[PDB]
DNA sequence: ATATATATATATATATATATATATATATATATATATATATATATATATATATATATATATATATATATATATATATATATATAT
DNA sequence: ATATATATATATATATATATATATATATATATATATATATATATATATATATATATATATATATATATATATATATATATATAT
């Protein structure tokens, strides 16, 4: 809970202070901050949690060490974002192509392997990624 | 405008972010330092964008596609910077290009021939 | 919502601060700002959204890539403004003529094509452009 | 008046916009820089407007129409600056003129003959 | 609304600041400014709007292009002021004479034509010009 | 008094308008510049007014009417300055005079003969 | 960025922690002192991390594993600092390595051969 | 860290204890004075602790036992300070050592041989 | 500690007693004055106590008995101060000593020989 | 103590009596004035009391009787101040002394010889 | 006391009468003004009373009778102030004195000779 | 009185009407606005009334009749304001005057000659 | 009056409707928001009414009929706003006009010629 | 209106529901929270309704049928939200559409062609 | 009372430019905050186990000192209030 | 010209409390710092690797406001100067 939820107030803390130190109006700040913390928390956790959760569970299932998750998670999100990019901007054939071609691209990193190909297939089929 | 206005105002930005509660020996000194990093950090990509502009004129190709020639170039430069950690750049380069080019509708939107030319121009940036 | 609505408060933030740093009266500023944020938000989103929305939907319908919309949008508004200019300043025959002649003018850019001619016809027939 | 008052006060404007919270090493230095950009950025259009004034006197044509001779000229110069990105200026020029002239009631309001003369004078500005 | 009404606060803004930067008393300034913004807004919009409105409607009726209004408006006010000048300082025969002679004078500008003669007749008959 | 007090105090005026919040490198420098424009801008009309004074003494005509000899002269000079934009000054001049003279009760209030003399003296000012 | 931004902002951090209630002769002076300790304290580990980066490139081994090459190195340096209290470093070193290497799945995750190389590079840091 | 952070923050502590109601001419001046006493008062024991650390390394004996080598040393120094009131230190010293050593399980927990060495090192501190 | 902490905090005490309702021109000025009186008033007895400490070490006599050597000394000094009003100090001195010594169990608790020595040391304080 | 503590605190007293409802421009200014009157008004009697103390030591007479030497002296000074209104001080003086001395058990309680000496010392105070 | 305490406290009095509901710009400003009137209004009578005191000493006459020398003097001064309205002071003066003196038992109670002297001293006050 | 007391108290009136339940940001701000409207709205009629006063003195006619000169004038001004909606003021004016004058006993009560003069003076107010 | 009194009091109205039970952070904030909507919502119809007033004066037609010129105009504007949902405004417009005009005795009461002019003026409002 | 009035008053609603018995730290804080949920919860359906409005205009189809285009759309969105629990959305989607379309007289009332278009637009909302 | 001029602000009509803010579409960079995964470092707070030190408060035993308040006995003084 | 209270200060002479400081000798807490040895949070910085916001800058391309400057042409105020 606290590690995903409390971020609302911690983020809020700064966003208010950032503006407060500008001599801005307490009310306008409270409003601007409220919108900021909402956009931040909502958009971030919604998109991230869906990918991160699937990513974490799959990688754990596949006996991925905790030090390995970073690669697959950093890819998980990057890839997941490219999935949206294509769902939004490209023909379905290009979404499918790009997913496969990106899996290939990911080979630039030592991280890339079956784990990645599995994960991306899931993202494409499962997660309504924000981007 | 971009010849000087950036460093002048960017410094002003940071000053604002630092806040009026922070003594000037910190407010300005931090500002100036962070700005210098902006200038140095920014330039490499700025150079690419300017080069890209000239390439398209040279080729005689669409202005609108700069959105992608730029995106393509900038993405690759990030990759080239990462290669300084990854090593084996020959393979990393090929892989970045493989998808950057192949996923035409989302990574290029531009002729693969010109996209590759940009990939080559970017490569020369180390 | 947030990406078109919250602009009211962000714009407000500066307009107030701009004046606040002049040592001006809090009340006069709040009033001047209120009018400014209203004029800004109202005029901008009303005119822009009508064009941008029609522009976005038409271009998407016509399989326009996301990197292409800029050209058609930049034209969408420029053209839409010229449409008002003519509805306001010129005879109906000149509004029609200018629309066609501008479509031709737009050829200066690689962007121009059927998409533009379709879009302008819509603006002329549909949108009460502010200018 | 326009011989000096512009840079003097324009600097004052910016100082006000920057705000009294910003230390003078930033307030004035930024102001002076931005002003220099105003002077350089402004001049090209100023030159056109002054040239246009003389053209109308030379031709012996209406003063009121300066609203359009100016608008016409200024619009085209913006276009000529854009041509430095677009290339193929020969075609861009023709296209800008095509509508700038043809849409008489809204883009000219002035004789096409004199409008073209302005288009030619503006062209010479590169 | 905003383009004729908000001028009260924008004008107010400076008039206060002009004095504020002199180290003057906040109360005296607020008072002096209030009177200034009133005189400015009231006198200006009352006289100007009556002429400008009649001028705008007549010129539009007569198919005057938007770039042409400046001439007729600049004259509209100049002439309208001369109308007051005469109503105040001269015999009725001179008011009538001057109106006609000024229409002639206006020939110094390429602007002058039927539109001007129509407009002045209206000002003389209709508008209680301030001067 | 008018031999020097004008530039001395006029500068003081502007300094006040600029405000005590503006650094002296701007406050005084702007002031001095704007004043110089006042001196140059003002003089042309000042010369007319002084000339008019002498004309009335020369003619042996009423002092009170200076309110109009001056108004008449000043109005025409504004017109003569505008003629540098309008061209065809021969016609503009005639038109300005036509009403300036004809509307006796409101544009002259002075003998048309002397009003014309002023119109001629003003004309010589270019 | 890491070349200067750290000390500049880190000082700002402390200033904030100290609080606006503390007079500047304490707020800044304490801040500067604590920062200097950060710089000195931080560097030793920073050097290791940078060295590790180069070792992996040299070896031609995975970037992801830096999470552990770093963790491994940093853990050992802490141990080496402790050895300055423990003495008999020869034995302490062996013991730290014994588990740091042997518990592959949780202390290394990296080839024992490369893990040992890091253990050796770290050892050289005293 | 212990090279400077102590006096810097310790002063901050006192400032807080004094309270925001006390004028700065008292708040800081008292703080600085009390801190100076901390530095002087603290050092003697700090020196012992540092010396003890080195003794154990020299002897090649357990780190954990520092809890007692320190406790033992610190207790005795307190006793040595008291001896400056008691006089006849020769006898007081023997008595403090008698139990400090004899009550092994609660006053030493460390070899009596090493405990005595510490008693001797502490004695040298006067 | 007693070398400076007394005046520093004692002033703080009074400030508190005066109260936050009293303007600083009174709060601090009164505080400082009263403290100066504390320093001067206190010292005479402080000197005795310090002297007594040394006397007992010199004699080689019990530390616990300081409670009485001090009480005895302090009582007598009060008496010696009173003698500056009473006069005939020779007789007052004898009388104070008579009971201060004779009532062994309650006024001395210490050897009469050492009690007298203290009476003599105190006498020398005037 | 009596060398300064009086004026310092006496001022504090009045401040309290004036009340927290009274603006500081009145509270302190009135306080300071009234205190100055205390100092001046008080001193004359203070001088007598101090003089009396010395007289008794000089004479070699009882301390307890100061209650009356003081009362006697203070009463007479009040009388001497009144004499500045009454005139004929020679007679007033004699009369005050007549009873001040004669009513031994209630006005003196002290030898008439020493009481008169005080009457004489007080007389010298004008 | 009467040298300053009057204006200091009298102001305090009025402040109290004005009330805590009245803003300080009125409370103090009114107070100060009214006090100034007290000082000026009071003084004339104060001077008489002081003069009377000296007259009685000069004459060598009773202190108790000051109650009447004062009453007599004060009454007459009121009369002398009224004479500045009545005119013909020579007659008013005589009449005031006529009864002020003649009604011995209630208007004087003092020798008519000394009462007249006071009447004369008061007269000199205008 | 009428030079300032009106706006001062009129504002007070509204404040009362608004009520003590309405927050001051509304109570005063609304008050001030409504008052400004009073000042502007009132003045036009006030000017007429003042002008009328002078007209009667000029004519040398009865003061009592001001009740009607005023009523007459005020009624007509209302009519003149309405004419800005009605248009064809020439006819509206005549009609208002027709009855305003003709119904002597109830609309004038004043000589038709002077009533018309007022009608003319009012007309000039637009 | 209508230049400002509306927003000032309208806000007051809502405050009353909200009720004294609602905390000011809601009472005023809601009030201000709702008022802003009133201003924006109201204006479009206000503009029509003002325009209509001028049209009737221009045409030289009856003031009483404003009740219908206004009703007619306002009804149509509501219709024009609805057209932004209905689309095919060309047909909706015709239909609204068809009855708005044809039902003379209840929808116009005004000449169909002038009613149509209003329909046209309203149309221009989008 | 719907641009802001909703959150402003909706908060007021809850405040009323909470009751005047609940302390403001709960009444307002709960209100604000619940409102935020209203805004977020409401928006998704609001977006659909607005989109539907535009679709009908685009298609050129009846306004009345919005009752069903909306009902249809809103029902499906509820279904799409449920699909995030049900999974296998491909089948759930088809089934919801199957009846939503097929039961024309009660689930559509609108052309199946346009109903499907809405089903597709709603689908895109995830 | 009439008319200029220099600047300052707002308008009327159209169009630039410099900056300031928000948008449209995609992608960087510098900083600021939060996350994902593991591990450091500097400081800030709390713990675990024992023992110091500097200050802050209370106590155990006795005795000072500086101030603050009240008493005991008599008498002043400065102010504050009431009386004769 | 004198007194009765109350609050403050003082003189002679002493005490009971309370708050502060100190001496001898020691302790229980609390807050700060430190030693040995380690950890849980929180805030800051960093490394490897990536992202969501927000604020700033930039590239391509364009716009809506607001504030400043300008061109053509004119005006209403306000502040300064000038002529009679």
């Amino acid at each position: 809970r606290k590690l995903r939820q409390d971020s609302t107030d911690r983020y809020k803390t700064k966003l208010y202070l950032w503006r407060n130190l500008g001599g801005l109006i307490p009310e306008d700040m409270a409003i601007s901050v409220t919108e900021s913390i909402t956009a931040d928390w909502k958009q971030y956790n919604d998109m991230m949690s869906k990918v991160r959760n699937e990513t974490l569970d799959i990688l754990k299932t596949n006996k991925v060490a905790t030090e390995d998750y970073i690669g697959y998670i950093a890819f998980a999100e990057e890839l997941a974002h490219q999935v949206w990019k294509n769902k939004n901007s490209s023909p379905d054939p290009n979404t499918a192509n790009e997913a496969s071609k990106t899996d290939l691209e990911s080979k630039y990193s030592d991280v890339y392997g079956l784990d990645v190909t599995v994960l991306d297939a899931i993202y494409n089929a499962v997660i309504p990624i924000i981007m | 405008r971009q010849d000087s206005k950036d460093r002048y105002q960017y410094k002003q930005y940071i000053y604002r972010s630092i806040g009026g509660i922070v003594p000037p020996e910190m407010a300005e000194t931090v500002t100036a330092n962070q700005t210098a990093q902006w200038e140095a950090g920014f330039t490499p990509y700025h150079k690419l964008r300017l080069a890209i502009k000239e390439i398209c004129k040279t080729d005689g190709i669409p202005n609108i596609k700069w959105g992608m020639y730029i995106a393509f170039g900038e993405k690759l430069l990030k990759s080239y910077l990462k290669m300084k950690a990854g090593s084996a750049s020959s393979d990393m380069i090929a892989e970045y290009i493989n998808n950057a080019i192949s996923a035409f509708s989302s990574r290029t939107g531009i002729s693969q021939e010109t996209a590759q030319k940009i990939a080559d121009f970017i490569t020369s940036n180390y």
